[PDB]
RNA sequence: AUCGAGAGG
């Protein structure tokens, strides 16, 4: 996730040489869709671009201090007397064709960050479990080898759906089904049965 | 920062007092400490009932009397309009939090991501301290690289964020690249 | 921890520089930019490997053990 | 309420979900882990027996495998164990638990429970990555944007089950919403915005191109489109190709604006036959909603077809758009000079006018409305005037912003943003509105402890001048946190009324359902509905259509 | 004029008219007597509900009164004509794909309709974000609790 | 000279290679690049077995940063990859070991270079694995500094690799592409708030081709020619090599295609 | 770590809602998000 | 953990054909080949030079997913040329092509003089 | 309001209509007054409406403020969804609460009503009420285990 | 194998429209009061003038793919400088004796007027353009 | 309370198949595939029991009575041949 | 287990 709000996962690893190529040669170690800023309406996730950008040209440490004065259009001068574009654009060539991309694409140093949550430790699989013994049911969490809850709202998509074997054998089969002999004449299940 | 009438109405502590701390920071003679600014009466210390008896302005240029093209991206800033200020506020930054201090630009960007971001960083990996090869606590994540950050808040020096970094400066751009 | 090895990006190597751009700033009381210059790491990716990077690895050296 | 109307079950997986534009929709993308720890019971059958000898051979770990295999005395086998298991036979009547294999229906669900169609059933695909697998359509159903978003799967064990979600819980047979009357899933995110820049004429395709997309077409005609322009070059138009994606057979017409047969806005659509005669590609076309060309798909060519839709647009607009790119970048937020001056113009009237409103107030000749505190008048008329001011704003700068601009972009799609997120980045973010208040007098008379006593001017009240970009004051960043928080809480408090909502309308309506009398009845049979709806349909099917008989002159009608 | 409607008439016919091919300038085979009389069968061979019973027959009239309105409405003898050169073939198609359609659209039986509308309200009650009146939330609160107290009560005068 | 494709060269360093490319198709200068980073082959240390380390970098942080280091590869096509080979783990042609034992004797901080690295494996008279060091002191790259009082023995073992199952392998870190600079083409249309000239700056490759005249017009038909290129070699392999090795990768992988279609 | 070690935490008429009073003494958006937002404050 | 292995992608396993060869349907003389652990940069190549070639009819690269390198490449030629011979033709020439540049860039260097 | 009406002519033209809004609801005197017609004059309060012109108005009533709702989002649920809903609070005489005041006092089953809340209380009264459940509803089927009657469970299936 | 309408049009206005690329073009016919054209043209493909003359040819013939031209197997169907193909979206009357004819090519828009071009004007979509200097 | 037949002549239900109808009956039938017990269709080319019930369905091979029910439970039965699927 | 705390959506 970045210093600005926005968080994701990686959908995917990209070789070097797929990824688009600026002129320079520089290849983004991170691509982000364009889509997710206009509605997250951070705009110092594009500003911390074009001041790293400057920034790191220069050589000189660049200030994002809040509150204090600082001009947009000063660090695009910045970014002229470097060259690289004001808005920070940058002339893109897609990787597979060599072709320039028609449309240029914003190219910013950014500082992000790792989260502490990761796919490896988060994946839990059961098909067969331990059972808790008195409720007879899938014990809980992946430490365990626990089995995932079946909401009761869940339930309820699922009779929305009208399929009553899967539930049934969720409900049953998959976790805690029980054989018993219940007297009829008690109407109670004073009945011990022995079978042998 | 204590403001009282002299002639016009100045913050107390002026710029004599600075060059002396800063003096006596380099040192690391005469010995200044905030300790100091507050025998000497420069800077108080104001609970918020207080705080509702006083009446403070944000910038210390602010209170100066003020006597004409503005650059347009300069945030526009209302005149206080005020005669009299008790005190002024040391920084705005001061009233945002560690987490907050973090964060690159609050002051342009939108309120509810910066306190997703004060969450987030928590979470962030970064090297806990330099002692944790000698420490056995029971998870750690450490960086294999660690980087400073390339834009850095006033605030973090004080903060020791930089000297401790929990991010990569990745070079990111935004494009839309096969949907992923 | 130590001065990484390449610029991820670029994979140009960036572990030889370091000792001597460090040196270089005092020598010359050269500003960073300048002193990036001299080591040829022009691209800026390769420039921020090194600026960001810090050497914690001194620290872990001060410890006895 | 914990055990028996909900229980943990077996075979329940889940994973951080990661959204794939490949793979098509109806699929969901299996960890092959996963699916190597998953088991379906599968009886040995005369045509299966062969297959299922290899995969016990090839074992528990490497999938096509079984972890088990069980006896017509049904004492469990442990194959991973099993020194037999190099040796054994397959019987006849012996179940063997195969490793989840692709194309076997399996639930997909994302943890808010609210909808049915928020459990689908998905077509099995196994993949290598740790990460579930999802077209990016599939999400809007699933209200799961995956930045570190977790989706439970769920595997049928018996056969009968299996048949139950593949002939009832498909996404095909969910893609049309039964609330609504909607479809539930659209072309979403960058193969909206693509479409929309496809199907502009201005846009050209290479015959290089048009043979690349033609062939990421699944299904293609063989036939090379006639080129849209020959003699000068063969050029082909981007509606072209999309039309050759586009299902043949199927005729759409849309006038919102006004959509003249010449139609030089290129407002509104018209295809036929599966082939578009005029128009450019908007979201609504596109769109989840009702006469989007995804319901007239789902309902004329049945929901097979649609699905595959789904997939055939996303690939040809991808291709194209990975060929131009598409960056929001800053240039996006930053405005015109001149319209950045007639913007603060703009905010210094509204502030005069303010003034004056109170200057009336501090005189006290005012009009007060019958049944208005003065007080509230006031308050209600300066909040409108700040109101109009940043909406103004907003619009100045949406004329300002030029048709090059990649926000414009996205909204014109309609894919990401809206007008006041642009207003808010570009002119004014507006007063912050706590409690349905301006920001109140905390300390008595002064919003801020810097604040001056008594102060009702729009500066103390909060209201923010300042853009995004231009940067914010520290009252205003203040302000604007103040009315941030308290939209968090209504966000948790709203979630949590919600459910206790959700489940109250449930449980009272759980019994309820159609009988094959058509009478609407709850467990006792005291019929709700004698017909349910009051026209005894279903609510599929139903499209929204206008009555000619009403409506227009009464000669007009006779004639 | 727009109201939930069991089939589109339109997109029927806009089929129809491409799948014949339908010249205008060629005169309509179809007897005007045949269009009045196809449009009344067709209004007469649907139901809501199998069998005769009075009440029952009853019941599907007042059921399909809005739909045979929707239809004559869509097809007029004169509006037939002048609409479009429809083959008499091509009106019996139409017939026959309107029945098919509402056909189709009926419920099947057994459908739990309850609890598909309880979170058919659910998904816009959680996504709901909240002159003066009690609204979203709050205000479904009132209505589902059948509270007497209201927090903003009103009465419209007119 | 000959027909077909001609490269005039700019410029030429060891480290960098400056050329202009003419009459070649975009897609093959694409091709070849994606080649140049990828599937030229260079040897780096596959293996790293620690008998002791007492350095604070843990073992798989600094066998990372050796597999980064670069080692010679100019006889790099002598030498077999290890999965080719008949050997067991290692045979002396396919592997190249290279052994560093360091301890913090210096009470100033001890430093670990890429020169302190020894080979221990025949080169039966083939230039493979030695360290390259660009560094006027000669001060190899540092793998780690040691504390006084620290030691750290390891050795290491050096396999045939191909960029594209690793980043180290490569043996070009840049190349830099420019075609079109004068966008006759427009292949891509600049964003401009007022003008595009001024906020694009105008690229050098721009000059060497003659301006467009303004009044003709724009041709669907032309494909640019003319490309200008970069290459920027680490040095295992040199420049020269290094492009020439691309070029006879591609031409390998066409031959392989076209055998396969004759087995076929 | 920090930020861990200057917490304040308010058991539990609007305590979530950043007060005028509060400026100055605690961080404006720092705050738990879900269920107990805005009780829990870092200074 | 889940994820495969880089050289799974560099290297053809448990005796993949590196080129299948299927007819295509619907168009007469078009045929498609899969090529296995090959990557895009030698497809691009193959089919400009298909391209260039007149009597070539269709020629286009796909890749079913970025996550196996398997690359299909689909030519449709004139009556009287052989798909598969065309594929030839346009490789053998890419070789030329690649040769002739080699020499030139030799002679360059040779100039050159540093 | 600025409603719109028939024209002479039967095109729908607007004519401007003035109204009243009033804070509080007294229905049955307001009704009983000139200048207003008795017919046209609403109650935001479906319980009010109900009781001055009988069940039927407040259900229509119950559907128009869940539409004002759903409205207020701007989003649209079709009417047969808050129509059942309106409806089965309507079917009993009083209109019934969603929550456990009536709609989970109402008789019929038990395990059904235990489900939602105060399931034990229920319970305990049912033994001594010996109650009988038919166990047809959904959610006791689920306690039960058994198939419940519920979309393909509900029709049986027989042999030829 | 025979063009179904030939005509000689004036343009009376270029406009450059939303595209910059494809310019809307408005033509008077010559010879003919009852004849108007409004085309989308692409200036880049086509220079165009605020007032020209330029010959307009409608043809049934010079499904089947789109075959690469062979030069030796291509006879020009025209010397036109300007072809499209695209079929008509509708056939209308704006008058009695003044039929309407519209034409799209993969969305770019055609008008033309008169009832003397109607018998020239045919059902069947295939089309094609051909513009003239 | 017994013996609630419908006449065959008299009865009054959906013609159609309710979708859940269908489902349950390619269910059962491709659970009796998997059971192996014997099909009547002529089989081409599919393992999965599933396909095999939905072509014997399009066939009407299946033989089973499916008793439409009523609210009041006198029990209607439609056989599989009977009953329109579309 | 229990209880608590914390965190993710
Ligand atoms: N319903 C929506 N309408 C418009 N934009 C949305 C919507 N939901 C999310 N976004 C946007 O998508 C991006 C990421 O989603 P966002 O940050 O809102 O997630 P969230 O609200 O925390 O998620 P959740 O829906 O799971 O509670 C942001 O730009 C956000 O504005
Ligand atoms: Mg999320
Ligand atoms: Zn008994
Ligand atoms: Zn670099
Ligand atoms: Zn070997």
């Amino acid at each position: 996730a970045s210093r600005h709000g926005q968080k994701g996962t990686i959908g995917i690893t990209y070789r070097r040489e797929d990824m688009p190529f600026t002129a320079e040669g520089i290849v983004p170690d991170l691509i982000i869709n364009p889509h997710a800023i206009p509605s997250r309406m951070t705009v110092a996730h594009l500003i911390e671009c074009l001041l790293s950008k400057v920034a790191a040209l220069s050589g000189n440490e660049g200030d994002a201090s809040p509150f204090t004065d600082i001009t947009v259009e000063g660090i695009s001068k910045l970014l002229r007397e470097h060259g690289y574009q004001s808005r920070g654009f940058e002339v893109m060539y897609n990787g597979h064709t060599g072709k320039k991309l028609m449309a240029q694409i914003f190219f910013g140093p950014t500082y992000y960050q790792r989260l502490r949550h990761m796919v490896d430790d988060k994946i839990h699989a059961r098909a067969r479990g331990p059972m808790q013994v008195l409720t007879r049911q899938p014990v809980e969490g992946r430490s365990r080898d626990g089995g995932l809850r079946f909401g009761e709202m869940e339930r309820d998509c699922m009779i929305a759906h009208g399929a009553a074997s899967f539930l049934k054998e969720r409900l049953m089969e998959a976790s805690d089904a029980f054989r018993v002999h219940i007297c009829g004449i008690c109407g109670l299940m004073t009945v011990i049965a022995k079978l042998n | 920062f204590i403001v009282e009438d002299d002639g016009h109405k100045e913050l107390k502590v002026r710029k004599g007092h600075i060059a002396k701390l800063m003096a006596t920071e380099y040192q690391d003679v005469e010995e200044y400490t905030w300790s100091s600014l507050l025998n000497e009466g420069l800077v108080e210390y104001i609970d918020a009932e207080e705080e509702e008896s006083i009446l403070i302005a944000m910038q210390p240029e602010d209170l100066e009397p003020a006597e004409l093209d503005v650059d347009p991206a300069k945030r526009i800033r209302v005149s206080h309009h005020a005669t009299t200020f008790t005190h002024c506020e040391i920084h705005p930054s001061m009233i945002l939090g560690v987490a907050a201090s973090i964060i690159p630009f609050p002051d342009h960007n939108q309120s509810p991501r910066n306190t997703y971001q004060s969450a987030m960083g928590k979470q962030a990996m970064g090297v806990f301290l330099t002692n944790y090869n000698v420490r056995m606590d029971t998870m750690a994540n450490i960086l294999y690289y660690p980087q400073k950050p390339l834009g850095t808040t006033r605030a973090m020096e004080y903060l020791k964020f930089r000297e401790l970094p929990a991010g990569q400066n990745a070079i990111v751009a935004i494009a839309c690249y096969s949907g992923y | 921890m130590i001065v990484p090895v390449r610029c991820f990006s670029c994979g140009k190597v960036v572990g030889d520089k370091w000792e001597s751009y460090l040196n270089l700033l005092q020598e010359d009381e050269l500003d960073e930019g300048t002193a990036l210059s001299r080591l040829g790491l022009k691209r800026y990716c390769c420039r921020r490997m090194i600026l960001t990077h810090v050497d914690l690895i001194e620290k872990f050296l001060r410890y006895n053990p | 309420r914990g055990n028996l109307m909900g229980k943990r079950v077996d075979f329940s997986a889940r994973t951080v979900i990661s959204g794939d534009p490949n793979l098509e929709l109806d699929q969901v993308g299996v960890p092959k882990s996963i699916a190597k720890t998953l088991t379906y019971p599968e009886v040995v059958t005369p045509y299966n027996i062969d297959r299922l000898t290899q995969l016990v051979r090839n074992g528990p770990n490497e999938h096509p495998g079984a972890k088990y295999v069980i006896r017509d005395s049904g004492d469990r086998i442990d194959l991973r164990y099993s020194k037999r298991a190099g040796d054994i036979q397959l019987q006849y009547g012996w179940k063997v638990e195969r490793h989840i294999m692709d194309n076997d229906p399996v639930l997909f669900n994302r943890q808010p429970s609210l909808h049915k169609m928020s459990m689908m059933a998905h077509r099995v695909k196994v993949i290598p990555y740790s990460t579930f697998r999802l077209n990016l359509s599939v999400t809007s159903p699933y209200n799961a944007d995956f930045d570190g978003d977790e989706m439970n799967l769920h595997v049928p064990q018996s056969e009968e089950t299996r048949a139950e979600l593949s002939q009832l819980c498909a996404v095909p047979l969910q893609i049309v919403s039964p609330q609504s009357n909607k479809p539930c899933m659209g072309i979403v995110q960058d193969t909206l915005c693509g479409i929309r820049k496809l199907t502009l004429r201005d846009t050209f395709i290479e015959l290089d191109q048009v043979l690349n997309m033609l062939y990421w077409v699944p299904d293609w005609d063989g036939v090379i489109p006639t080129p849209a322009i020959i003699k000068p070059k063969p050029l082909w138009s981007g509606k072209q190709i999309l039309s050759v994606a586009i299902p043949n057979g199927i005729h759409l017409q849309r006038f919102d604006e006004g959509t003249t047969l010449l139609s030089p806005k290129d407002n509104g659509m018209l295809i036929i036959d599966g082939q578009i005669i005029f128009g450019v590609v908007e979201k609504k076309t596109v769109g989840s909603s009702n006469g989007g060309l995804i319901h007239v798909v789902t309902r004329e060519k049945g929901p097979q077809v649609c699905a595959k839709l789904f997939g055939n647009i996303q690939k040809v607009v991808n291709f194209w758009l990975l060929h131009n790119g598409f960056s929001t970048g800053i240039g996006d937020t930053i405005a015109d000079g001149p319209t950045m001056r007639e913007i603060t113009e703009t905010i210094a009237e509204a502030k005069k006018k303010v003034l004056d409103v109170t200057k009336e107030a501090q005189a006290n000749l005012l009009t007060a409305k019958h049944g208005m505190t003065l007080r509230e008048s006031f308050e209600d008329n300066v909040v409108r005037f700040l109101n109009e001011a940043r909406d103004k704003a907003g619009r100045l700068a949406e004329v300002n912003l030029k048709d090059l601009n990649n926000v414009k972009q996205m909204v014109m799609a309609g894919s990401k943003g809206s007008f006041i997120n642009i207003a808010q980045m570009s002119a004014c973010v507006g007063q912050q509105s706590v409690e349905g208040k301006r920001i109140a007098f905390g300390f008595v008379d002064r919003t801020l402890p810097h604040f001056s006593k008594d102060d009702y001017s729009p500066e103390s009240k909060g209201f923010v001048e300042n853009s995004y970009l231009r940067g914010l004051t520290p009252q205003e960043f203040f302000f604007h946190a103040m009315g941030g928080r308290e939209g968090l809480i209504d966000t948790a408090v709203k979630t949590a009324e919600t459910g206790y909502i959700q489940r109250r309308l449930v449980k009272a309506l759980e019994d309820i359902m159609v009988h094959y009398d058509n009478t609407t009845r709850n467990s006792l049979g005291n019929v709700i509905q004698f017909i349910y709806g009051e026209d005894g349909m279903d609510a599929a099917h139903i499209e929204k259509q206008s009555l000619d008989t009403i409506g227009g002159s009464d000669a007009a009608f006779e004639k | 004029a727009n109201w939930p409607l069991p089939v589109n008439i339109r997109r029927i016919i806009q089929n129809a008219q491409q799948t014949f091919h339908i010249d205008h300038t060629k005169p309509s085979d179809l007897t005007i007597k045949d269009i009045v009389l196809g449009v009344k069968d067709l209004q007469e061979n649907l139901l809501v509900l199998r069998g005769k019973n009075e009440i029952i027959q009853n019941a599907q009239r007042d059921a399909v009164t809005l739909f045979c309105c929707l239809l004559r409405s869509r097809l007029a003898t004169r509006r037939v004509l002048q609409e479009y050169r429809l083959t008499k073939q091509a009106f019996d198609w139409v017939l026959s794909n309107i029945e098919a359609q509402f056909l189709r659209s009926v419920v099947h039986p057994g459908e739990m309709v309850g609890v598909l509308a309880a979170q058919s309200i659910g998904e816009p009650a959680t996504q709901m974000t909240l002159k003066k009146v009690t609204s979203g939330v709050p205000r479904l609160k009132e209505i589902l609790n059948v509270a007497k107290n209201m927090k903003t009560p009103s009465l419209t005068v007119y | 000279s000959e027909e077909g494709p001609q490269v005039k060269i700019r410029e030429a360093s060891k480290d960098n290679v400056d050329f202009i490319l003419s009459n070649v198709d975009l897609a093959m200068a694409n091709s070849l690049r994606r080649v140049m980073i990828a599937e030229i082959p260079t040897l780096a240390i596959d293996s790293v077995e620690v008998e002791t380390n007492t350095t604070v970098l843990a073992d798989e942080f600094i066998a990372h940063r050796l597999g980064l280091i670069p080692l010679q590869s100019m006889d790099i096509e002598q030498l077999e990859y290890s999965r080719d080979c008949f050997c067991e783990d290692h045979c002396d042609k396919c592997s190249v070991v290279l052994t560093l034992q360091a301890f913090g004797e210096s009470e100033s901080t001890t430093n670990v270079y890429s020169k302190d690295l020894v080979i221990v494996s025949n080169l039966m008279g083939r230039n493979i694995g030695h360290p390259i060091i660009q560094d006027k002191e000669g001060n190899g790259v540092l793998i780690c500094k040691l504390r006084k009082g620290q030691e750290l023995k390891l050795t290491c073992v050096a396999k045939k690799g191909i960029a594209k199952e690793h980043a180290k392998w490569g043996p070009a870190a840049a190349i830099e592409f420019e075609y079109d600079p004068w966008n006759k083409l427009k292949h891509t249309d600049y964003w401009y708030e007022q003008d595009s000239a001024k906020e694009w700056p105008q690229s050098k490759n721009c000059e060497y081709e003659d301006p467009p005249n303004e009044g003709d017009p724009f041709d669907y038909k032309a494909q640019a020619d003319t490309f200008y290129m970069n290459v920027e070699s680490v040095g295992s392999i040199p420049v020269d090599q290094v492009v020439v090795r691309g070029i006879d990768t591609l031409q390998k992988k066409v031959a392989s295609i076209l055998l396969a279609l004759t087995q076929m | 770590t920090l930020s861990h070690l200057r917490r304040t935490n308010t058991p539990i008429a609007k305590p979530r809602q950043l007060h005028n009073t509060h400026w100055g003494l605690v961080c404006p958006a720092e705050t738990p998000e879900g269920q107990a937002c805005g009780l829990v404050k870092n200074l | 953990m889940n994820a495969p292995d880089r050289f799974e992608l560099f290297l053809l396993g448990e005796g993949e054909s590196k080129l299948k060869i299927d007819p295509d349907t619907k168009a007469p003389n078009a045929v498609v080949i899969t090529f296995e652990k090959e990557d895009h940069t030698l497809g691009n190549l193959i089919r400009a030079e298909l391209l260039n070639d007149r009597k070539v009819l269709f020629a286009a690269y796909k890749v079913e997913h970025p996550f196996f390198a398997r690359f299909k490449l689909r030519i449709q030629t004139t009556e009287g040329y052989d798909p598969k011979d065309a594929l030839k033709n346009a490789c053998n020439s890419i070789i030329n092509k690649l040769g002739a540049l080699k020499t030139n860039f030799e002679t360059e260097w040779n100039l050159q003089t540093l | 309001y600025d409603r719109k009406v028939p024209s002479p002519t039967g095109e729908y033209v607007k004519e401007p209509e003035w109204v009243l809004e009033t804070d509080g609801v007294n229905l049955s005197e307001v009704m009983t007054v000139p200048g207003i017609d008795p017919t046209r004059i609403y109650t935001n309060s479906f319980i009010d409406i109900m009781e001055v012109l009988g069940i039927e108005a407040g259900r229509a009533a119950l559907y128009k403020e869940v539409y004002n709702v759903i409205a207020s989002d701007g989003s649209y649920v079709n009417y047969r969804h808050m129509a059942l809903l309106v409806d089965v609070m309507t079917t009993q005489g009083g209109l019934t609460s969603v929550t456990r005041h009536g709609f989970n006092r109402s008789n019929t089953g038990a395990l059904m009503r235990c489900s939602f809340e105060e399931t034990v209380e229920i319970l305990f009264e049912a033994g001594a009420s010996a109650e009988l459940d038919d166990c047809r509803g959904v959610s006791e089927n689920v306690i039960l285990g058994q198939m419940a009657p519920i979309g393909t469970g509900a029709f049986d299936v027989m042999i030829d | 194998s025979n063009t179904l309408f030939d005509d000689i049009f004036q343009v009376s206005e270029v406009d450059p429209g939303r595209y910059n690329k494809v310019c809307r073009i408005e033509a008077a016919s010559t010879t003919q009061d009852q004849c108007k054209l409004t085309l989308d043209i692409n200036v880049e493909l086509f220079p165009v003038a605020a007032q020209d003359s330029l010959t307009v040819t409608i043809a049934s013939s010079l499904t089947r793919s789109w075959r690469p031209p062979q030069a030796g197997d291509r006879s020009l169907a025209d010397d036109y400088d300007y072809v499209m193909y695209g079929t008509a979206y509708k056939f209308e009357e704006v008058s009695k004796d003044l039929i309407a004819v519209y034409y799209s090519f993969g969305g770019l828009l055609m008008r033309l007027e008169g009832n003397y071009r109607n018998l020239n004007n045919l059902k069947q979509e295939n089309a094609y353009l051909l513009i003239r200097r | 309370l017994k013996e609630k037949a419908i006449p065959k002549d008299q009865r009054a239900t959906t013609p159609y198949m309710t979708k859940y109808e269908r489902a349950r009956i390619l269910g059962t039938r491709a659970l009796q595939i998997s059971m192996n017990a014997p099909v009547f269709v002529d089989l081409e080319g599919e393992t999965d029991p599933l396909r095999i019930a939905m072509k014997e369905l399009a066939e009407k091979k299946i033989p089973l009575v499916i008793r439409r029910y009523l609210p009041d439970g006198s029990f209607e039965d439609w056989s599989v041949e009977e009953l329109i699927v579309d």
